[PDB]
RNA sequence: GCAUCUAACCUCGAACCCUGAAUCGGGUUUAGGGACAGUGCCUGGCGGGUAGUUUAACUGGGGCGGU
RNA sequence: UACUAAAAACACAGGUCCGUGCGAAGUCGCAAGACGAUGUAUACGGACUGACGCCUGCCCGGUGCUGGAAGGUUAAGAGG
RNA sequence: CCGUACCCGUGUGUGGGCG
RNA sequence: GGGAUGAGCUGUGGGUAGGGGUGAAAGGCCAAUCAAACUCCGUGAUAGCUGGUUCUCCCCGAAAUGCAUUUAGGUGCAGC
RNA sequence: UAGACGGUGAGAGCCCGGUACGCGAAAACCCGGCACCUGCCUAGUAUCAAUUCCCGAGUAGCAGCGGGCCCGUGGAAUCCGCUGUGAAUCCGCCGGGACCACCCGGUAAGCCUAAAUACUCCUCGAUGACCGAUAGCGGAUUAGUACCGUGAGGGAAUGGU
RNA sequence: GGAGCUGUCAACCGAGCGUGGAUCCGAGGAUUUCCGAAUGGGGAAACCCAGCACGAGUGAUGUCGUGCUACCCGCAUCUGAAUAUAUAGGGUGCGGGAGGGAACGCGGGGAAGUGAAACAUCUCAGUACCCGUAGGAGGAGAAAACAAUUGUGAUUCCGCAAGUAGUGGCGAGCGAACGCGGAACAGGCUAAACCGCACGCAUGGGUAACCGGGUAGGGGUUGUGUGUGCGGGGUUGUGGG
């Protein structure tokens, strides 16, 4: 998964560059984890793929 | 970021001291557990 | 927006085989294409008041026609082969 | 570093529920694994598997030889 | 080898080697998923050989593959 | 169409039977 | 002439699609086309190569050499 | 105020349709006005003083890898993407082409915003030192028709008493 | 509107209509099979098969007519599995979406042939094409702007600046901006600080408060702090309550 349920955020599209300087296209895809995240204390989890930034701020709750 | 630990949770604090904690523990043991809060209005209330 | 077998039942066919059915008192009917025996059942029989044994359709391709700015077919057609019960009374076609 | 733990995460182990029909899916519980794996970013290697290409000219034809 | 080649070519049963401990390896897919297989090493895949008989000698230097990690070399990172 | 069948469904009667 | 109970033939319905399929392997076959189908589009591709380039008259009128060249049937400059 | 244009048996201002010009709309739609309606205001102002608080975050910055700018990474500024790290709220923060100091400028990480700009399947009205049936649209004609192709697609020819 | 008319290939007829105003022209409405996003279900598009409700019909099954019946999203209500809180899910009711369109817009993905007399950087070209998505236009837009000692003052678009500065296997090529002249001009709304109202959470009973401020008593615990909603207020760079 390269899409962030919470903020959206997708991959980029770039370039990898040879020493050659031959540009050949890749992604920079979101560092996407799985959490298995709760809306209330002890409530159900819910499986959402999101991005290590919003799991570094309080965007979701295990 | 900073919890402050309302159950007592041992080598690591008693009731209502603030302790920081590197960020997986918190947030994967301490939160889901009811252990901690985090340290945003509670010093008022607990001051 | 009531509606009436009289729409249901379009023309009567004309032809040999046509009489050759009236002599033994089977009609044939042009009918709507999208009907069925049993409405062309119930439409002959509230429309000539007559009792209605059998109803045999025919569904028949419109003929391919050739013409100076190309082929055109003439309409699909739908005969319905009405026999009466042995012993109701003709129906009165006019001709 | 090593070991242990479990709570992240993983399980095409099991049971139950959505489910009326479900070898899907999800959730719950359990049995394990477990901070490993997988994945993101960065990075070395390897890489005719694939791709784009290059692979000179002279020359008593061209090649070979020579230049 | 449709349409100039039917063969001595291919396949084959048999052989051997290598891989694979099981959503295996391999393969198709970005993934999920699928085939493999509703199979489980007497199985599956790949390679070469090609019924059967008698056999299959020497070389591990090169290049691969397998295993090992004492030391040399080295990227990012850290460091500063 | 004639002769003779078979299948599904519907309604109305009659008979006796089971509840 | 070969096979003709078989690794048989055949119908119907379906699946695999282009660097892909499928192939008892001939680079075979994938709609009479295949060492990468076909159609449309980029597109009026590009071609130092071949061909073609249409009325008239008047004046003058070459070159096929040198130098350099991934150059030698091209081209630049010189010469004319 | 009409000599635009076309038609009419051959070059028509006065023959016809018209043309200049002048009128014209039940209704519908468009446009505008008046009402009705809706919303805002009827409580603040000035000064003093600067003791306190306020200005939008996983953002900026920084590092890596890229993209984009004249800039093809270069000393690479400004801007954008992903990864990691990760602020501060004005005695802040950003820009002024590495950077530093000073100075100047501006207040990022919320949103909305007319006009000048682009276009013409389509509707009217004109026009052409545009074509005139091998031309002009492929199509004056059955025209995306016939026909060809399994299909995507390709695609004509044919006007004049 | 005013005498012809029953469209056209396209003649022939036939049969009629029209000053009691036809044909014809404008506007509004009515009808509008089936297919098609196609949406009751199915399907080889234009076909097949329904369910429900209400009517019609039959002696009754048959049959006919009219509505409704896809999925997803949002909102509002009911219920709340494993399992308790609950949620997932389910029921109902309202709304909405879907598809098409010649060009123009914005965001995203993104070739090659070609040029470099080869070719990979580079070019072609952010072109073709594709994806998403509009609107009558769009995007941009109200300074984290430029500029450089006096300054300009949102954006867009046109002309210059300029084939310049530069940038380039410094090759082929690519190529600004400052600023100037014009078209047109326009600016606004959002948090907190802080303040009331309601809800939830924590604390205490003479500790204290509190009951609009001052003056006295009375009540004699509904204050205070906080998170969530509603409002005010503010919205600025000469910094702005
Ligand atoms: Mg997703
Ligand atoms: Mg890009
Ligand atoms: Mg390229
Ligand atoms: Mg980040
Ligand atoms: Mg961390
Ligand atoms: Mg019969
Ligand atoms: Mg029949
Ligand atoms: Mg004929
Ligand atoms: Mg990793
Ligand atoms: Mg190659
Ligand atoms: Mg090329
Ligand atoms: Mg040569
Ligand atoms: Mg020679
Ligand atoms: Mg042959
Ligand atoms: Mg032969
Ligand atoms: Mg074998
Ligand atoms: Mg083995
Ligand atoms: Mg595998
Ligand atoms: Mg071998
Ligand atoms: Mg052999
Ligand atoms: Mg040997
Ligand atoms: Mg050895
Ligand atoms: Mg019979
Ligand atoms: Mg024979
Ligand atoms: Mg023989
Ligand atoms: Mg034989
Ligand atoms: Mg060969
Ligand atoms: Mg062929
Ligand atoms: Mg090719
Ligand atoms: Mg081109
Ligand atoms: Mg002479
Ligand atoms: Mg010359
Ligand atoms: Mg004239
Ligand atoms: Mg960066
Ligand atoms: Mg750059
Ligand atoms: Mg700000
Ligand atoms: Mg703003
Ligand atoms: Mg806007
Ligand atoms: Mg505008
Ligand atoms: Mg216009
Ligand atoms: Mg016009
Ligand atoms: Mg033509
Ligand atoms: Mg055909
Ligand atoms: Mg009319
Ligand atoms: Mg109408
Ligand atoms: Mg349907
Ligand atoms: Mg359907
Ligand atoms: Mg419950
Ligand atoms: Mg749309
Ligand atoms: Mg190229
Ligand atoms: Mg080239
Ligand atoms: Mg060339
Ligand atoms: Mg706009
Ligand atoms: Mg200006
Ligand atoms: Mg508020
Ligand atoms: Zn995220």
């Amino acid at each position: 998964a390269a899409v962030c349920d919470i903020c959206g955020k997708g991959p980029g599209f770039g370039k990898s560059v040879s020493h050659s300087h031959r540009r050949t296209s890749r992604r920079w895809d979101p560092n996407i984890q799985t959490v298995h995240a709760v809306t209330r204390p002890g409530g159900n989890k819910k499986r959402l793929n999101v991005c290590t930034s919003c799991i570094k701020a309080g965007k979701i709750t295990r | 970021m900073k919890l402050i630990l309302t159950a007592d949770v041992d080598h690591l604090g008693s009731i209502g001291d603030t302790v920081e904690v590197k960020d997986g523990y918190g947030r994967n043991f301490l939160l889901p557990r009811g252990l901690a809060i985090v340290a945003s209005r509670g010093a008022q209330k607990q001051a | 927006t009531l509606a009436d077998p009289r729409d249901i039942i379009l023309a009567p066919v004309i032809s040999e085989k046509s009489y050759g059915l009236l002599d033994d008192n089977v009609y044939t009917f042009l009918v709507r294409p999208d009907s069925n025996k049993t409405q062309i059942k119930i439409a002959v029989e509230k429309i000539f008041a007559v009792k209605v044994a059998s109803v045999n359709t025919a569904n028949r391709q419109g003929k391919r026609k050739r013409t100076r700015t190309g082929y055109g077919k003439r309409k699909s057609t739908k005969r319905a082969i009405v026999t009466l019960a042995p012993g109701s009374r003709p129906i009165d076609l006019f001709g």
